[PDB]
């Protein structure tokens, strides 16, 4: 799990859930991607913003 | 490696061709405005050693206000033409830049080019662009002009008593301007430049008459002894548009007519006071 | 580095690529201090002050 | 707040400093934060002179150091020019625990004054300050 | 490995559509503008001008098209579990109760019996009385009822520190309404937004002034508002706009006066 | 073909050849050694061609840089803005002063200040006096303050620059004050020149003592405008020319003789002013019977000169509505009562500079 | 305010025996210095919930809206750390003061008002957050506030 | 030299490869070069224009440039904003000018202002007048203002750019002139076109004196749209029909007689204009011959247009309460009742 985050990890925004492991996410440059969210992640911590 | 002080800056000092014409004789009527100036900017630079004899702190910055039109840039133009120090002049508006941080690199970049060539004297025009007292700190633009004017401030606080560097900022609007900048060691010298009085009015009327070719029935106390609360730019816009009116006969000598049709031509002042009020 | 010696608001040194906490640098402009600078009231003692 | 080691945080509630205070920003109050961290501390706020918002600040900063401040040591010092001005909140006793009057100098007073800071000046001898202090009534420092 | 990340673009132009090679201008936000073009696994009729895309880091060719960017907080809006109040819990509003059923719940519930007859229902209900009447005790029971999408909106937070921001709140508030087959928007306290518009020398209101005229705008302009059914509930009607308070905006006035 | 073969190897000798990074010379530090600083970048010390004069690369003199080294390849003139481009290059739409009525007291007071002084400065160096850089038209809406700078533009043979101050207000922090500042860099160095920005009260407002950060961003870009027309250096053979319907808003600094010399009132026509523009407006209007200007002039009491072209339209519509392809002396009754009508929405308008 | 600040926490099943939800909200008002404050302040001291304070006049804000999102932020907050005591002290101090750096005038602070009406009993439901107010001008509050 | 040239071409296209860099031209100089502004904020001096004609250029030009060498490769239209073509209508409303009742004064005053000039503009050079430019609607909410827009838009061909005020208002500063006038130039370009600004009143407020505080962003993108209604560019291509309640708010500027050269007045609809109203409005409406729309029309004085819809749409709502299939006279006049929203009252002792 380690290995798969690396080093270092970015502080971005969830700015919106598209699927169930997918969102768009706002880095702090403001410049927005469409990422895949992991399964390590805990899903029911992600919201809007 | 390290670059030379005086290299690495965007502004440039007064060349000797940028120099303004405008002389200490040009302008009328400002010997309180003057000689505050004098012993606060070109005084110092020239005799700092009597100034810490005698016991006096000569002042960092002197903030020149007033009303508009009432001689500020011009004697900083005056100032300028006439000293023998390096002469950096700017406007507050030329520091605010897209480029995050080039704003307060300028300010250093102006204040360490001035230690550098000391004496030297600084000129920020219209003073209010990066010196007002309200930052919203989730927008960019005062976000970057707060970091200017704290740059601002602390290049100000950095000069010792020993660096020969004399800071002034002109503005019409000093109601607006940050306490902050007139704390003593930023700017310990307000000079007020208030609307001309009755005498500065007829010595800025002399002044800027006598490089024009009048005639002997053109009498100026009619215009002075006028109560109208006038400018020193208003005179001389009295003063020109006599000039054009002269000029639109075909004639190389200002009559009184024309100078009494440029005073009601300039003045235009609707009356805005009913008599049943007094 | 000791995680212990790793204060808040403090200025670290960050590897180029890793971004790994190398080096803890001399601490910043106390946001207090910071403060008062700009404000810049006069330094005063009892013996500056008359009657 | 120099001979009492007690750090001295002037409060003119400027949006310049406010990136020193917090990013919040939200309330006043947020500066406890930093004045906690430096206690003894003695707030200052002076009121130059709509309502005040120096004496607004003083009735949030007062009503916080009333009972609910936990660290001690925590002072708070307002300026103003007249106390008839001050808001009846303000003026509720209990508030402010003491009221100390600044009249302008009198003659000795304003010789005092005179003494201090002429002393910062290359000064012939002789000169009759007592004078110069009777040609001043009604003088401030 | 295989999912590849895809930065944010937004689609500007199609250059030569028509052709077999349409160029696509790309807004990549805060990085760049680019021209590229679509990825084979993309049909030439799923991007159009003015929607968000993702596109790959390489090449920037299109490869998925994105919903449309709806602001956090307008987001946050929508109720997601519904309050615990039925009707079964607000006595004496019988008349005010079925009033507001048949329209923010009868047409959602059973529309069979509407399209059959032409019937076009109501799409407006403002609720209005003195406090504590039970104005938004029936909008929560409305929204315990409702099965179709309930968005809960404050006027209060409808007021923004920024000049068009809340009219942006706002059109964006109707624009996430309208990606659903049915939705009801419960204004709570609209007086704090749609007062009555008025020139009083200075800038008196105007921002909220010109978020209320959004509103209104949403509500029956030049495009159809859709299947959305507002729900306004305030203590003070009298300060309402007339042009909010209008048919076709708010087309259901229902009392909620004190109980006999 | 010879030539597309020519034009073909053309293409392929271009696109070999690589774009050089614009930046600026700040300052010559050895004879191989400079410090430039990108248009909109960090600042470099980069070396120079041989080949290069090195003499052109004066402090301040835009450059290409090589893109991998750095290293200067040519220097460039002044760059101009293509925002500024565009006002220079913006067709007034060859209006003459015949299309203007009532205004030759205006027409004369503004080629006073922007003609003359331009063909004839000995005339003004004579007297002793500075001619006016700055003139302010003012007035009620649709008394001919743009059709008058359109006529100037069209007419005076000089170097224009047309605006509408709205236009030059972008929201990246601090491009306003540079386009303002490209702006005059462009007149000064197209001397001479004449700056005409309309609608003036975009920018030219009261400088708010409250104000929100948007607000202090177009103050500095005022307040770049007001050191531009009089500031520390002298503006020489450029004129400024602002109009304006409000102009009680605009700041008192901006409105000072020093920046503003005139203050021109393009006020509503007077009855001789009325019935000019009547006529030049109903002029290529087809008509048949007598027709009695006299009579709207006395009916056309408050309107302005758009009100007289409305009216000569609705003259005109009244008889496409009739089915007739003449006007006649009772469509312009008809006409000129309608637009008397549609005055009474119309707030006030007596606005002059304080 | 024993029977709505306290004994709803240490003693719920009175309450719950009766068929009744504990008094909702309490507002304390009188003349200056005769104790409200001094009552918050002892309900602080034997409190198992979250004790939040804020002035009436920390309410009013330099922003437009920034009212309204204090207010909400606060009783999110409170909501977080529930249960809550919410004490708003010198509520009438929103209104009867008028400072000049808030940008909206009476307006904004009525929107102000407004959040503070939804936050005290509005569409969102309430968790285990009690609201004590304090006042020495309750006829200045607006009766909707305090019904 | 046939083969030289294909393979030549063939090396265009592969340095022709996508993605291309959009920039925008900033100028041209001679010592034939071109200087650009990449959207990276970049700005390059090209030695070569490339592969695009120098004289078909010109500064602002939006290009196409190769992402390495940034040399231009290909021009590209002209950029307007996304809001600014999402803005553009082409479902093109299905109204008619028969659905409109009691406004054939203002409707055939708006239609003889704006599509008669673009249809029948010999009526206009024979007659030596200029075509009315501008046409505001203002009055009472109800009468009939965004339905009007609606019918224009459907019995036109022309381009037409439906918009409202508060999309203008936007939050940086100049965006919203920017809107302003890329919807003016996207409309020139696809000339004849209408733009339609529905409640004006959004940006239309009359500017202000203040010396603390002021909307002076909204009166600049105001001012923005007064130059583009009748400016220094006089642009007599694109007609421009406005909508407001409140006339009394505008910005005299924006009333003038050159921007707004026609201002109907939409009134409330009179007792056969409120009879045809409820008669249009029951069209799609199982409806009893029996209903009296001239005692309707008698019934419901003070009704604006939209009232008098809620009349039918609060008829059938009665007429599905009780279950009936066909509205009867009685359901009409319930449902006055109902549109009227007169307050709960005791007031049986009256008489
Ligand atoms: N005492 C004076 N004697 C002669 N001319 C004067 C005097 N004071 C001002 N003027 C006139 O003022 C004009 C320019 O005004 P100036 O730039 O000096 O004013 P300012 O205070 O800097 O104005 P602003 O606050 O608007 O920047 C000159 O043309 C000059 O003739
Ligand atoms: N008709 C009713 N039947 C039963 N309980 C009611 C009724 N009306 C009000 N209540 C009770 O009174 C409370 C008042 O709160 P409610 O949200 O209904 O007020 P409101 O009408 O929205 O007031 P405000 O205008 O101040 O927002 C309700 O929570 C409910 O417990
Ligand atoms: N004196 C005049 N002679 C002829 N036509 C005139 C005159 N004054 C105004 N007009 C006509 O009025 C219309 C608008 O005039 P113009 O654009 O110059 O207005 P303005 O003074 O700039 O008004 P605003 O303050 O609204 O910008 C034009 O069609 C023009 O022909
Ligand atoms: N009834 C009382 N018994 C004991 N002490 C009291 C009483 N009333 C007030 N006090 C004392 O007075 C002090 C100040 O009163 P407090 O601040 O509580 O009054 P308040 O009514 O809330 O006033 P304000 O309206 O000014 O906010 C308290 O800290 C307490 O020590
Ligand atoms: N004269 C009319 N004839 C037919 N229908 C009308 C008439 N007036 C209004 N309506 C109906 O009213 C409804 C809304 O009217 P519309 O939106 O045109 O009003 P408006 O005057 O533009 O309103 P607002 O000023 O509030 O924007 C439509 O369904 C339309 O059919
Ligand atoms: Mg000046
Ligand atoms: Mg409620
Ligand atoms: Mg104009
Ligand atoms: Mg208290
Ligand atoms: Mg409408």
């Amino acid at each position: 799990v380690d290995d798969l985050r690396g080093t270092p990890m970015s502080v971005g925004t969830l700015e919106e859930i598209i699927d169930d492991n997918h969102a768009i996410v706002s880095t702090s440059v403001g410049s927005e991607h469409y990422v895949s969210i992991l399964s390590f992640v805990d899903k029911d911590l992600l919201e809007p913003g | 490696d390290v670059l030379p002080p005086e290299a690495d800056s965007s502004i440039m000092m007064l060349t000797s061709d940028q120099k303004p014409d405008v002389m200490y004789a040009d302008i009328g009527g400002m010997d309180i405005q003057k000689q505050e100036v004098r012993e606060a900017v070109e005084l110092p630079l020239t005799h700092f050693e009597l100034y810490k004899q005698i016991g006096i702190d000569p002042p960092r910055g002197v903030l020149m206000y007033g009303p508009p039109g009432c001689g500020k840039t011009m004697l900083a133009k005056a100032v300028a033409h006439h000293t023998t120090a390096a002469f950096i002049r700017v406007v507050g508006s030329e520091f605010v830049q897209k480029y995050l941080g080039e704003g307060p690199r300028m300010v250093r970049d102006v204040f360490r080019l001035a230690k550098e060539n000391a004496p030297a004297i600084i000129f920020i025009d219209e003073i209010d662009a990066i010196a007002t007292k309200r930052f919203d700190a989730q927008t960019g633009a005062d976000r970057e002009v707060q970091r200017i004017l704290l740059e601002l401030l602390n290049q100000m606080d950095g000069f010792d008593q020993n660096v020969n560097v004399k800071v002034i900022m002109a503005t019409n609007r000093a109601d607006t301007l940050d306490p902050a900048l007139l704390r003593p060691g930023r700017l310990d010298r307000k000079i007020e430049f208030p609307l001309p009085d009755r005498r500065q009015k007829r010595l800025i009327f002399s002044t800027i008459t006598s490089k024009m070719n009048l005639s002997e029935e053109v009498d100026l106390e009619d215009y002075v002894a006028r109560p109208d609360k006038i400018s020193g730019a208003d005179i001389n816009s009295i003063c020109q548009e006599s000039g054009m009116l002269a000029v639109r006969e075909n004639r190389y000598i200002v009559l009184a007519k024309d100078f009494e049709k440029a005073y009601k031509t300039v003045i235009k002042k609707d009356e805005q006071e009913h008599e049943f009020y007094k | 580095i000791d995680i212990n010696d790793v204060t808040p608001n403090c200025r670290v040194a960050l590897r180029n690529d890793s971004y790994t906490l190398h080096k803890i640098l001399p601490n910043k402009v106390d946001p207090l201090v910071s403060l008062m600078m700009v404000e810049k009231v006069p330094d005063s003692t009892y013996e500056m002050i008359g009657g | 707040a120099h001979h009492t080691d007690c750090t001295f945080i002037r409060v003119s509630g400027s949006e310049l400093v406010q990136k020193f205070i917090g990013e919040g920003a939200r309330m006043v109050r947020e500066l406890f934060v930093m004045a906690r961290e430096h206690a003894p501390s003695i707030i200052f706020m002076d009121e130059i002179d709509g309502d005040s918002e120096v004496q607004r600040t003083m009735l949030e900063l007062l009503n916080q150091l009333d009972g609910f401040e936990a660290t001690k040591n925590i002072k708070v010092i307002m300026a103003t020019n007249r106390i008839d001005i001050l808001d009846s909140a303000l003026l509720r006793p209990g508030r402010i625990d003491r009221k100390i009057e600044f009249p302008p100098p009198n003659e000795e007073a304003r010789l005092d004054i005179l003494k201090i800071h002429s002393r910062k000046m290359n000064l012939t001898r002789g000169i009759n300050l007592r004078k110069i202090a009777e040609l001043m009534p009604g003088a401030s420092g | 490995q295989s999912e590849q990340p895809l930065q944010v673009a937004r689609c500007t132009k199609i250059i030569n559509a028509d052709s077999e090679d349409p160029k696509y201008i790309i807004n990549v936000k805060q990085f760049a503008k680019f021209v590229v073009d679509l990825s084979d696994q993309v049909a030439p009729t799923d991007i159009e001008e003015g929607m968000r895309v993702g596109v790959d880091r390489n090449k920037y060719q299109i490869h998925i098209p994105l919903p449309p960017k709806i602001d956090p907080t307008v987001t946050m809006m929508q109720v997601e579990e519904k309050p615990d109040v039925t009707y079964s819990d607000v006595g004496g509003c019988k008349e005010q109760i079925e009033k507001l059923r048949e329209v923010v719940e009868t047409p959602l519930l059973h529309p069979e019996r509407f399209v059959n007859l032409g019937i076009e229902p109501p799409k407006g209900v403002l609720l209005f009385g003195p406090p504590g009447t039970g104005k938004t005790l029936c909008a929560r029971a409305v929204a315990n009822r409702t099965d179709a999408c309930f968005i809960r909106v404050i006027g209060s937070e409808l007021v923004q520190k920024y000049v068009g921001e809340g009219a942006r709140m706002v059109r964006e508030l109707f624009e996430m309404a309208r990606t659903k087959k049915a939705c009801l928007i419960f204004f709570d306290e609209i007086d704090a937004i749609g007062g009555a518009r008025f020139d009083d020398g200075a800038g008196g209101d105007n921002e909220v002034q010109r978020t209320m005229l959004e509103l209104i705008n949403q509500l029956d302009g030049f495009d159809p508002r859709g299947n959305i059914k507002v729900l306004m509930a305030t203590n003070r009607p009298d300060t309402l706009d007339p042009a909010l308070m209008r048919p076709g905006r708010l087309d259901r006035k229902i009392e909620f006066s004190l109980p006999d | 073909l010879t030539k597309q073969y020519e034009k073909s190897e053309n293409d392929l000798k271009a696109l070999q050849s690589v774009g050089q990074i614009v930046g600026e010379v700040l300052k010559q530090l050895t004879e191989e050694k400079f410090i430039v600083k990108a248009t909109n970048g960090p600042r470099y010390v980069v070396g120079c061609r041989r080949q290069l004069d090195k003499s052109k690369l004066k402090p301040g003199t835009r450059v290409a840089l090589d893109m991998t080294t750095l290293t200067i390849m040519r220097y460039l003139p002044r760059e101009v803005d293509p925002l500024v481009y565009n006002m220079s290059h913006e067709d007034p739409g060859n209006v003459s002063y015949s299309e203007i009525g009532g205004l030759s007291e205006q027409i004369r007071e503004l080629r006073e200040v922007i003609e003359l002084p331009l063909t004839n400065p000995e005339l003004f160096q004579r007297v002793g006096i500075i001619p006016p850089k700055g003139c302010l038209l003012y007035g009620p809406p649709g008394t001919g303050k743009t059709l008058l700078a359109r006529a100037v533009a069209s007419q005076l043979d000089c170097n224009f620059l047309k605006v509408v101050s709205s236009s030059i207000v972008d929201k990246y922090i601090g491009e306003s004050a540079r386009l303002i500042r490209e702006m005059f860099n462009y007149a000064r160095d197209h001397q001479p020149c004449i700056i005409f920005m309309d609608e003036i009260d975009a920018i030219g407002g009261r400088r708010f003592s409250e104000g929100t950060s948007a607000d202090r961003e177009i103050q500095r870009t005022l307040m770049e405008l007001l050191n531009q027309m009089d500031g520390f250096d002298t503006l020489h053979r450029v004129k400024m020319i602002m109009a304006t319907n409000r102009p009680d808003t605009l700041d008192p600094a901006l409105l000072r003789p020093g920046r503003l010399d005139r203050k021109i009132h393009i006020d509503l026509p007077n009855e001789q002013a009325r019935l000019d523009i009547l006529k030049i407006h109903a002029g290529p209007i087809t008509k048949h019977g007598e027709i009695d200007y006299e009579a709207i002039v006395k009916l056309s009491d408050g309107f302005n000169g758009a009100d007289l072209r409305n009216v000569c339209t609705e003259a005109g519509m009244f008889a496409i509505r009739a089915d007739h392809d003449f006007v006649v002396q009772e469509d312009f009754m008809k006409a000129v009562r309608k637009v008397a009508d549609s005055k009474k929405l119309e707030s006030k308008l007596d606005y002059k500079p304080v | 305010i024993k029977e709505s600040v306290e004994l709803p926490l240490t003693h719920p099943e009175y309450y719950e025996e009766m068929g009744i939800k504990p008094p909702k909200g309490v507002i304390l008002y009188g003349p200056p210095g005769t104790g409200k404050t001094l009552l918050a302040k002892a309900v602080a001291n034997q409190t198992s919930a979250t004790f939040l304070r804020v002035v009436g006049s920390e309410l009013i804000q330099k922003y437009l809206g920034d009212g309204p999102k204090l207010v909400r932020e606060l009783f999110r907050v409170a909501e977080e750390h529930a249960p809550s005591i919410v004490f708003i002290d010198e509520i009438d101090a929103i209104g009867t003061k008028r400072y000049d750096s808030n940008s909206g005038g009476e307006r904004e602070i009525q929107r102000t008002m407004l959040e503070l009406l939804n936050q005290l009993d509005g569409f969102d439901s309430r968790g285990d957050v009690k609201v004590i107010m304090a006042t020495n001008r309750i006829e200045t509050l607006d009766p909707a506030l305090i019904r | 030299m046939k083969d030289k040239i294909k393979e030549n071409s063939e090396k265009i296209k592969v340095n022709k490869t996508l993605p291309y860099l959009v920039s925008n031209v900033i100028e041209l100089l001679d010592v034939k070069c071109a200087v650009i502004k990449t959207s990276t904020r970049q700005t390059y001096f090209l030695p070569v224009i490339g592969l695009v004609d120098a004289e078909k250029l010109k500064p602002g030009d939006l290009v196409g440039v190769n992402k390495d060498s940034y040399l231009i490769l290909e021009t590209l239209p002209t950029e307007y904003d996304s809001r600014v073509k999402a803005m553009e209508v082409d479902e093109r409303p299905t109204e008619q000018y028969s659905d409109i009742g009691g406004l054939d004064k203002q409707i055939q005053e708006l239609v003889e202002a704006i599509v008669l000039p673009m249809n029948h503009k010999e009526k206009f050079e024979n007659l030596g007048i200029q075509p009315p430019k501008g046409v505001l609607m203002y009055g009472p909410p109800g009468t009939g203002k965004t339905l009007l827009a609606r019918a224009c838009a459907a019995q036109t061909k022309a381009t037409f750019l439906k918009l409202a005020g508060p999309q203008l208002v936007q939050m940086f500063i100049g965006d919203g002139a920017k809107l302003v006038r890329d919807a003016f130039a996207l409309a020139k370009e696809k000339a004849p076109s209408i733009i339609f600004i529905d409640e004006l009143d959004a940006i239309g407020t009359k500017r202000f004196d203040s010396e603390k505080a002021g909307d002076r962003e909204v009166q600049r993108t105001m001012l923005e749209l007064l130059n583009q209604l009748d400016g220094f560019q006089p642009n007599t291509q694109v007609k421009v029909i406005a909508a407001t309640n409140r006339v009394d708010i505008l910005d005299p500027a924006l009333l003038r007689s050159g921007r707004l050269d026609r201002k109907i007045e939409f009134p409330m609809p009179n007792e056969e204009a409120r009879a045809r109203i409820m008669q249009i409005h029951s069209r799609k409406m199982n409806v009893s011959p029996d209903v009296n729309y001239e005692e309707l029309a008698r019934c419901t004085d003070d009704f604006n247009g939209a009232q008098c819809k809620a009349v039918c749409v609060e008829a059938g709502m009665i007429a599905l309460r009780r279950g009936a299939t066909e509205l009867t006279h009685e359901d009409y006049m319930e449902g006055i009742l109902e549109v009227q929203a007169k307050k709960k009252a005791n007031l049986q002792y009256y008489a």
